[PDB]
């Protein structure tokens, strides 16, 4: 998370994190149909309402930990999100125009290489971050 | 003028397992969509990608059954309805051409994913679909053949009952396009993938 | 009048292998309903397609049951 | 409850409470849409509106007794 | 109820009843928006209009079936 903040330190834009854990449905991420009282957009559009611009520094939390009890994957929609051009094709369950996430910078945060989605094995380079040495822990200790 | 905006000859089909080009429809001047179907090992569920229509999923059930009746025609696997979820990528979804236009293209691309065998290129097609493998006719083929003429595509394949629509339009575009008449989706299979199985 | 759009007083269909046609009444005047029924090796489940009410499942269950009295 | 009250004696500022039982709407926590007469702030904000100075000791009674339901 | 009526006989107080099973708001037993006529006070306040003493015995009926659906 601090590394992503450091990327934001490089680029001087708005920063954000949001959980992909705690998802079991597409209509949590997108909205619901206007079919009852309280039809609101899901996690994504309000998460964009968090961001003052259309170019943030986005972290996504727990991409390797999701659920979907229904047809297809939201990880398909994460491939849709990941592509600026597929943000002109991004499906909306409450709105009706595919919102563009072009300048929205993309880096995600995960813990596993085993559970990563097959629809997201493309366009991802899994780099293992090792732990920390006793020497390294003392270094980080007395320095920071 | 500088930079072109528009593409050369088929350089994203490039005869391929995962992708297949298919002619598409706007009433302001036709287009053509390369649909992208990947066969990933899973549990046999269905996906849809491209803000799509449910009738495309329906035709996937249909063509899926058509695969389920003819695996040994192509050596196709004998269980993928419990083993393979499918992330069909059509572009922009449920067509304002109400329902299908190129169901045979989707069936060829989905069969291409289940085969993991390459497509062919310089071929475009469009048509309506059915359960028993009967390609159903289309109306107003001019826009598809226009854009394929604009695509430099010269092998364009059509449903068999549209053969009387050759006799109405200027032939000078028509004879400059190669015709192989089909009635069945398996015909555009054996005339659209690179290998026979 | 150009090319003929239909069959001349319908005379051939290359008779029904696995399908059948249906008289209904649409309120703009009724029509044929050629029904399509597809049979895979499956698992005893049921599939209905073509925008059908539950009444079609009930009829299908009944018709299937009648066949279940009429197999041998 | 008496630990809250006695600390409130110690630091000498006013104790208060608000239960977190039962609440399922985030707009029950937040305001209500100021778009007709009948919109209310949340009872968190009402509980702020009881205490008349901007530095109280709010107790959140049984914070694990809400639920995740509609309107946020 | 006649238990409480025996009590109200015993204590020189004017007994009343008002049911509660079947209200879901603080607008009926509470005040309404006093900006139009229709802002009528509580059933309790109706009783305090009825009773002439400041010390009545107010029977409270059926609190197990009173709910809250509208906010408040």
């Amino acid at each position: 998370t601090s590394l992503g903040r450091s990327i934001a330190r490089s680029m001087n834009r708005k920063f954000h994190r949001i959980s992909l854990g705690g998802v079991r449905d597409e209509a949590e991420i997108r909205g619901h149909r206007r079919t009852y009282i309280g039809a609101m957009p899901g996690k994504l559009i309000h998460a964009m309402k968090q961001v003052g611009v259309i170019n943030p520094v986005i972290l996504l939390d727990e991409i390797d930990k999701m659920s979907s009890d229904w047809r297809g994957d939201p990880a398909s929609a994460m491939l849709e999100v990941l592509d600026p051009e597929q943000n002109n094709t991004f499906t909306d369950h409450y709105l009706d125009v595919p919102y563009d996430l072009s300048k929205v910078f993309f880096i995600t945060t995960a813990n596993t290489l085993q559970t990563i989605p097959r629809p997201l094995l493309d366009r991802m380079e899994v780099i293992e971050i090792p732990g920390y040495t006793n020497m390294e822990k003392q270094a980080i200790a007395r320095q920071y | 003028l500088g930079i072109p905006r528009y593409r050369p000859d088929k350089a994203e089909t490039e005869p391929q397992v995962g992708t297949a080009q298919g002619l598409a429809w706007t009433p302001v001047g036709g287009t053509l969509l390369t649909i992208e179907v990947a066969a990933v090992p899973g549990s046999g569920k269905l996906s849809l990608t491209g803000q799509l229509g449910e009738v495309m999923k329906e035709s996937a059930q249909a063509a899926l059954t058509y695969l389920r009746a003819h695996t040994q025609d192509y050596g196709l696997p004998e269980d993928f309805y419990n083993k393979v979820d499918l992330h069909v990528h059509v572009p922009d979804g449920a067509t304002p051409k109400d329902g299908p236009s190129a169901g045979i293209t989707m069936a060829t691309a989905i069969a291409s994913a289940l085969s993991r065998r390459p497509a062919r290129m310089d071929i475009a097609m469009t048509g309506e679909v059915s359960l028993r493998g009967k390609v159903m006719p289309i109306g107003g083929v001019k826009e598809k053949l226009l854009a394929a003429h604009q695509a430099g595509i010269h092998k364009i394949v059509l449903p068999k009952d549209n053969e009387a629509q050759l006799e109405e339009l200027p032939k000078e575009v028509l004879e400059g396009l190669e015709i192989k008449l089909v009635e069945d989706v398996g015909e555009v299979l054996e005339y659209l993938l690179l290998p026979e199985p």
